DNA sequence: ACTAATAGATTAGAGCCGTC
RNA sequence: UGACGGCUCUAAUCUAUU
DNA sequence: ACTAATAGATTAGAGCCGTC
RNA sequence: UGACGGCUCUAAUCUAU
């Protein structure tokens, strides 16, 4: 009998001053906000690394019409939807033979072989970036199946961590992913078969690769001015360094004139040493005193109200430290996000589960919201089975729970890394997780870059 | 466009009378265990909390017959329901924590009373059924136990008590498997592997109906059911979930 | 009665292999060797300074008529010539105020004030490179006139040395260079009057802005197979530290199967303390081996011939070191380029001076060569006054001197900093000069980017 | 085709029989100077490199009358152009260095003997003619000294012996300015500025003819000019430049 | 003092599948 | 690491009661 | 011991200019 | 530093007392 308040879909803004609700269908008709001319890509891998990449990419410029769907049965060509030309021409290739990578494949020590695998990969990248007159835009690393099947800490985390000092955006693929037809499961069809979803599969590669190189594919439209979105995740470090050490990541959603700035403040804070996910007052002020200045040097003022996010609820110890370094016109407020309330909702008719966006409010402080479900714009469920509703409650300070719930929705819509209709969590935490994931792989990073293209 | 909206919660439409604290001074040693007891009770400082009488625990503890009702502390549950308790002897958060301890403890005791066999998960205990208590392997024209490939699947529930929104029983439904009914497969990976394989062939309506079917068989009356934490007082829980109001239907 | 041998101008390649001895004309008729779509250009400078750049980026866009095509060729335009797009679209700006510049300009201590000004530009350029979602191919620095008029070490040398650690191509423009019409001498015409020459002044800027960001305009076709060339300059650093220190720098000019860009193995050796410009044997092995080693990664075998171009005369104590780190089939040669030989030929008839490509051979070991003057191909005088011939003497090693003079013309062909008919000093020496000066501005360089666009 | 070329080099046709060394051992003064000597002689160690005899310098050096012809180490001039002579006393490279040293001293002596005013410099010393020495400063119907605005420019030449290709007089030409031809200006920057002012209207034909005219004035005979390296011995240097036969030509 | 305590109530990893 | 779900399985912390 | 020795011969800096 | 000529003006080094 308890009513559920429906939150209208967060509204994203496109180029030409044009405005569409969905992103990937909006990106099908209309294009990016910024024009990037071409993309001077680079490819590093084995001899077959090119052939899988050249055949795939040279197949990806044409319109690959996705088949047997109403959700997203199309892809209207790369350059047509992006107004940027980038193809097999301009592919700068560095060769990693099979022998040298093979000699690093059969090592027993996993720690050194993971570090050696990335060392040979990036040393070609670093040398090519510096000691080559031809300018690359972003690299596309290709590794074969046996590499991570045998050697794999995490190779992906180690790879991105070591390149942050040189600020060279990259991307990692595999023969299983691109040439899904090449490797075939001998006792059936290919394991990762995605032919039915192949058309909009290419949407994801075509989107992030755009973002890694000056890409501004879509922009938020419902962001109010003067509000700061500070997503604060708590990531742990365990391997080769002390387990009871917690770090932090910080995002931004400021608006300068027109335009949403989405640079991720890193300034990693290894101060928590007790294994608890809380910030000492010494560096607690360091969050805002660095973040607020970034607002000041970008806007020329201080925000009138800041929405700070966290996967873990705060305590009174932090809030006194947070507000004491803020003036009397920038009321702090602490929103905590929790994907741990396994509530489940059902409906009488239809094999379909519940639609997306219908939110239930518990009281003036707490509410439930469904980021995923039976999205109607695609006529199919975003999450096929019953999902977990997000439990968004306001912890410290005061704010209107109606708009906070809307703003959380106003964060899930964009995901430059994933060409999806809607994400299951606000990106001020999702991209916060990736920053913490990568910044923790290497331990000699100082003043790391803030742009998301490097992750 | 509007939608009737049922959930996986389970409201507590009647809460027991009051919290009874036992002045069990020197009656119990440090080495004592209470999980074996048929009634939900846990120790706090030198006290024991429950909703039943002292002699209710004497069947398994004949020594405890000397306890007198003059040494009992009574705290009203509906006082904790509003979250209005404020005392230095025990905090409201401790009071609410104490209740959810009892309700979680009470649920399994009735569960082990019912002829539904259990399973040990990572952090909680589920309850799966077996062929032998059913007609035509179905209940209320809903397939409650099925046979797939060379194995058979079993519906299961995992309920926990929460107090923040309101007194409610919060169930979690998930599938479990056996080789021939009597014995399950003792490999976690394969048991999970078959779960997704059979789980991905299901939909929203069938997931709801099986969950509701298990409660209906679990229900003791048509309108609701009573959890028999004790033989005298009980926690009554509706056999129908906490319904909601969905003011938007599907659009085409 | 002394006979003057003549060597014809060396051939150069262009798009699809064109036969055009001239570079500017060759680029006008035929595009560069590779296409690069558009160039994403960022700008840093004074607020008003941006406006004059916004004036210039369109002046380049339209064709500019220099003079008679025989005298100075016409400029078709960036899009027409380079097959690349370069305009105000995509320009990224970073405001620099004037008040802070003035307060830094009003200090008597030049050393720290010069350090302060470049730091003012640097903190803008560094942060914009890392913490920005926009891909920038090359940045352009616009410096107010008052900076170098009253407060200049040297600003340009200090600027590139520090930016070198982060690998961003930068170009420096002065208000005087661009706003020549605006700035005017009150007692006459503008001091910077180049309206007559304006046609080609755009080209050299455009060619620079091409090579700064992935530019591969032309490649000499006369490079002998399986040979390499080394330049050498002995720069000096007097910036405090020890009372004297002679530096060094070098580049390779190897060849591949089809075309070969050239980079500079600098790896500076500040070891020389006596001030005599000579290389100790310890470091000489490192230079040649690294140049010899770097050839291996490109062709797989040692180069058949390696040439050591240098402004000074090799001492016998040094040339032994080079040979002993060299295989026994790849004979070394040592040539010296000298401008301190006061010889000047004249023509009894005709008011104009001698032409290019004519050499006087004093002996099989040493010869004279002219690279500057009144060329008959465009019938204009590169040097209005009498030129000074290049002195080439094979100080060490032995090879046919006709080949060296024939090859040394090819080095004179290209100078990517200024697209002219032919450089008056071989490319391996002038490019050695700047790379030496840039790295001597600061003594805190560990590994310098090996390419040229960063200088 | 056929392009004749005239350089800025003056070959020497002839050298004297030998160069004379004077051993002033334990008999030269400690404050001995050789600059004031009217003949080109350079003193180093005990030897005195020159071409004149001992009695030639006795005019101001009566103490050199004790010198006797035995210690006159005469080195033939035939060895220099081939470098055959190799001695521990004087190295072969030193004979070339000694010869070029004394010739430049002989060169500056002859300019002082001529009525030509000097312009001293850090490395070299050009020689320029003052107006009114010859009519309208036009030698061989060729402009030599002019008056531009209030500034007058005088042609000047700097020469130094160079032997590496062959023994040749290797001369350079540059312009010098004054106020009225008698007072040098101390403004070197203006001197440079005026030099660039004068150079903005000159080309090859006027560059060579002006240099060619200047050496013609310095000629002692029709086809050469000597140097007073000795009271009876001289070096004859062609007043015409060495001709270059460039058989590759292009139109003017 | 801390001792491991047994359920809370929070927390992150991490592997595993289906599916877009 | 294409990317998103979904559970399963482990691990830890603060709160009191021992 | 080198003290500077006065020149040849090399080399680099930093100025200034032009632009047939 | 737009760039590349040409000079100017300093300075130091090595080769010989």
């Amino acid at each position: 009998m308890k009513e559920l308040i429906y939150i209208e879909e967060p509204k994203i803004l496109f180029a030409h001053g044009q405005k569409c609700t969905d992103a990937r269908d909006g990106l099908a008709l209309f294009g990016p906000l910024n024009n990037l001319y071409g993309i001077k890509s680079g490819v590093i891998g084995t001899k077959q690394g090119l052939k899988i990449f050249r055949d795939y990419l040279d197949h990806i410029q044409k319109p690959i019409y996705n088949s047997n769907s109403i959700t997203r049965p199309m892809f209207p060509g790369f350059e047509a939807v992006f107004d940027c030309k980038w193809e097999s021409t301009g592919i700068t290739f560095k060769e990693v033979t099979n022998e040298d990578i093979g000699k690093f494949l059969y090592n027993s020590s996993t720690h050194k072989r993971t570090y050696d695998l990335v060392s040979l990969f990036i040393d070609k990248i670093i040398s090519a970036n510096k000691n080559e007159d031809e300018n690359v835009d972003v690299w596309f690393v290709i590794v074969p199946d046996e590499i991570y099947k045998y050697c794999r800490a995490q190779f992906h985390d180690q790879f991105k961590a070591r390149l942050l000092k040189h600020t060279i955006p990259t991307q990692i693929f595999r023969e299983s992913t691109l040439a899904w037809r090449d490797f075939k499961n001998a006792f059936g069809l290919p394991i990762r078969d995605f032919s039915k979803i192949e058309g909009h599969l290419a949407w994801t590669i075509s989107t992030a690769a755009f973002y890694k190189a000056g890409g501004k594919p879509w922009k938020l439209s419902d962001v109010r001015n003067g509000v700061c979105y500070l997503g604060l995740v708590y990531k742990k470090v365990e391997k080769s360094k002390n387990p009871r050490n917690a770090c932090c990541a910080a995002q931004m959603f400021l608006d300068n004139g027109d335009g949403t700035v989405f640079k991720g403040e890193v300034g990693p804070w290894y101060n928590p040493k007790n294994g608890q996910y809380h910030l000492e007052p010494k560096e607690a002020k360091a969050l805002l005193s660095q973040s607020l200045q970034s607002y000041k040097e970008q806007i020329g003022e201080y925000p009138k109200e800041v929405f700070i996010h966290a996967k873990t609820r705060f305590n009174h110890q932090e809030w006194d430290a947070f507000l004491e370094v803020t003036p009397k016109e920038t009321n702090l407020v602490g929103v905590t996000i929790s994907k741990t309330k396994p509530l489940k909702l059902y409906k009488t008719e239809g094999d379909y589960t519940i639609l997306r966006g219908n939110a239930y409010v518990v009281n003036e402080r707490s509410a439930f919201l469904w980021t995923v479900g039976y999205v109607p714009k695609i006529q199919t469920a975003l999450s096929m089975e019953v999902p977990n509703p997000l439990f968004i409650e306001i912890n410290k300070g005061e704010a209107d729970i109606k708009q906070v719930l809307k703003d959380i929705l106003s964060l899930t819509k964009l995901n430059y890394n994933a060409c999806i209709f809607a994400d299951g969590e606000p990106v001020t935490l999702r991209f916060a997780d990736k920053i913490g994931e990568i910044l923790t792989a290497s331990t000699d990073i100082k003043t790391p870059p803030l742009a998301f293209k490097y992750y | 466009k509007e939608e009737i909206y049922d959930s996986n919660w389970l409201s507590i439409l009647s809460f027991p009378e009051e919290l009874r604290f036992h002045e069990y001074n020197w009656m119990l040693p440090k080495r004592f265990d209470v999980r074996e007891l048929t009634f939900p009770a846990v120790r706090y400082k030198n006290y024991l909390c429950t909703f039943a009488w002292a002699y209710d625990f004497t069947y398994h503890l004949p020594k405890t017959e000397t306890y007198h009702k003059s040494k009992t502390i009574r705290i009203p549950t509906e006082e904790i329901l509003s979250g209005s308790y404020d005392s230095n002897f025990i905090r409201n958060a401790e009071c609410k924590r104490l209740i959810v301890q009892l309700l979680n403890k009470a649920f399994e005791l009735r569960m082990k009373d019912k002829e539904v066999q259990e399973y040990e998960m990572s952090n909680k205990t589920a309850y799966w059924l077996e062929k032998g208590k059913l007609e035509k392997d179905k209940f209320e024209k809903t397939m409650l136990v099925g046979k797939q490939k060379d194995k058979n699947w079993h519906f299961a529930i995992s309920g926990a008590s929460k107090l923040y929104p309101f007194p409610v029983l919060m169930i979690s439904s998930h599938i479990f498997f056996t080789a021939d009914g009597k014995k399950l497969i003792d490999s976690s990976s394969v048991q999970h592997s078959s779960r997704r394989r059979q789980g991905k062939n299901w939909w929203n309506n069938t997931w709801r109906t099986k969950l509701l079917a298990f409660i209906k068989y679990l229900s003791d009356d048509d309108t609701s059911f009573y959890l028999e934490m004790g033989s005298e007082e009980k926690v009554f829980v509706s056999n129908e979930p906490v319904k909601f109001k969905g003011n938007v239907s599907y659009n085409i």
